[PDB]
């Protein structure tokens, strides 16, 4: 039943402060320990700390000391993270989960876990990225697969949302992983669809940049 | 052995007296086992020692702590006893009154985890191992838990040997000591994924540095596409030409871009997906990017790709002239 949700900032500068926030839903937040990991690119989990809304009670790793403050509102059922002094070493995902002891074991040890929230700590500025479609070279052959696709070049910060046709397309997508190059990312994604969907059925990549409010469709069009 | 059990029964009627003396620490869900007939059985006491210290308000550390000692001095040291508990929950109070009532009955620094291995590759239907080794007696407050393509992480195994409601029966968890081990009894497609631990024991709370599984398939060719720029982005200035190689195995491959015979080093970005979920395949994005002006002066585009499917590689070309 129960869900969190993991919000905030997407870019910041280095030697500001972020707050991130952790909305919950499907239960009280009094009955929680809300505690705070994040994880840097490529990386594993790293434990940041906690606090006990109950009593606003917090604790801290070691690493995170005099970074890190916890705070929390019932009323609202959301608790918060600011983070101080920020550098390039804390671009990373922040996610939150739970501890509980008011309900069963199984329920008891980080059983729930936000969607997690990039943050990027840079000096570049949000930008929009730019769709292109990939479309064959060669011409349709009836009865047979086919691959389209979708580059979405020099945009920045991270993420970007790629879906097909709103969602309808999901097997054969491939969305790869983002790559830096000069300051922007680029990534591509593909789907593998028959050849009698192509030109019986239009098929669009959306793709989406909240950091820079960018919505894009785009259709696939034989060349 | 029986000055220790009376020092613990006095330190539980210590607990139990000044528990009762508000309605806010008796909403604290505890659990009992079945059967507490032996000296081995304290280990359901010791587990439960975590929320029994966080009802403990208003530095009683050192009461939980030195009854745990003692607890380990008496449950025996030689073997791992897994506790088998009850689902039926219990106020603070009445688990106080049952551990007292089974002591009457019975008397006639951070902590670091180390995870091992870093990285695996197995076949399906295997039988799998991982391994975490903990810095000090953690007792069973060590948990596993998966996650895959940078999503959320999902609780596997709780309290080192319990199976979390929702997941497979196939996940196991087992603790020798100091040693913990998550098993996979034999290995499915969707296993693909990175798996970790995490000490909860006392804060900091600390996790393993992950295992990164990968599933063992059969060879598979890529399927190779190459695409000239759209016509959309030459208008821009620039020449993105991109080589998608999709489904193949195993992940190691090459790929060469060529203008015109001569391979180009610069301006080339490449990607590779995780694991495939279903088919445990790789697919792989190479990108070749030149200015238009670049881009219009030469006329042979190829993306040469080597994987071991093939004894000659794979070519994919295309004549700007044409098009």
């Amino acid at each position: 039943e129960v869900q969190l949700q993991e919000s905030g900032a997407e870019l910041v500068r280095p030697g500001t402060s972020v707050k991130l926030s952790c909305k919950v839903s499907g239960d009280t937040i009094t009955a929680y320990y809300l505690h705070f990991v994040r994880q840097r690119p490529g990386q594993g989990l790293e434990w940041i700390g906690r606090i006990d809304p109950e009593d606003d009670s917090t604790k801290y790793a070691e690493n995170f000391k005099n970074k890190a403050t916890f705070t929390a509102d019932a009323s609202s059922n959301t608790a918060y993270l600011r983070l101080s002094s920020l550098t390039s070493e804390d671009t990373a995902t922040y996610f939150c989960t739970t501890v509980t002891f008011y309900y069963s074991r199984e329920l008891r040890w980080f059983a729930y876990w936000g969607q997690g929230t990039l943050v990027t700590v840079s000096s570049a500025e949000t930008t929009a990225p730019s769709v292109y479609p990939l479309a064959p070279g060669t011409a349709l052959k009836s009865n047979s697969m086919v691959t389209l696709g979708c580059l979405v070049k020099g945009y920045f910060p991270e993420p970007v949302t790629v879906t097909w046709n709103s969602g309808a397309l999901s097997s054969g997508v491939h969305t790869f992983p983002a790559v830096l190059q000069s300051g922007l990312y680029t990534l591509t994604s593909s789907v593998t669809v028959p050849s009698s969907t192509w030109s019986s059925q239009a098929v669009t990549c959306n793709v989406a940049h909240p950091a820079s409010s960018t919505k894009v469709d785009k259709k696939i069009v034989p060349r | 052995q029986q000055q220790h059990l009376e020092q613990l029964l006095m330190d539980l009627q210590e607990l139990l007296s000044r528990m009762e003396n508000l309605p806010r620490m008796l909403t604290f869900k505890f659990y009992l086992p079945k059967q507490a007939t032996e000296l081995k059985d304290l280990q359901c006491l010791e587990d439960e020692l975590g929320p029994l210290r966080h009802v403990l308000d208003l530095d009683a550390e050192n009461f939980i702590s030195n009854i745990r000692v003692t607890v380990v001095k008496l449950k025996g040291s030689d073997n791992t006893f897994e506790c088998q508990f009850d689902d039926e929950s219990a106020t603070v109070v009445d688990f106080l009154r049952r551990w007292i009532a089974f002591c009457q009955s019975i008397i006639s620094s951070d902590i670091q985890v180390t995870q091992s291995p870093a990285s695996l590759s197995a076949s399906l239907e295997e039988i799998v191992t991982i391994t975490c080794q903990a810095s000090q007696d953690i007792g069973n407050y060590l948990s596993w838990y998966q996650q895959k393509l940078g999503k959320s992480p999902q609780l596997l195994i709780h309290s080192a040997t319990s199976l979390a409601d929702g997941v497979p029966s196939r996940f196991s968890g087992s603790r020798s000591g100091t040693q913990y081990s998550l098993k996979i009894n034999r290995l499915q497609v969707e296993d693909t994924g990175i798996y970790y631990c995490l000490q909860h024991y006392s804060t900091p709370y600390t996790f393993g540095a992950g295992t990164k599984l990968e599933l063992k398939r059969a060879d598979a060719a890529p399927t190779v596409s190459i695409f000239p720029p759209s016509t959309e982005q030459l208008a821009t200035g620039g020449a993105s030409v991109v080589c998608l190689m999709n489904n193949f195995y195993p992940r190691d491959i090459s790929v060469k871009w060529k203008i015109d015979g001569t391979e180009r080093r610069d301006g080339v970005l490449d990607s590779v997906t995780d694991q495939d979920s279903k088919d445990s395949t790789y697919s792989m994005s190479s990108t070749l990017s030149l200015t238009k002006a670049d881009y219009e002066s030469h006329n042979l585009y190829t993306c040469e790709v080597v994987h071991k499917t093939s004894s000659s590689p794979v070519v994919k070309s295309f004549n700007r002239n044409e098009c």
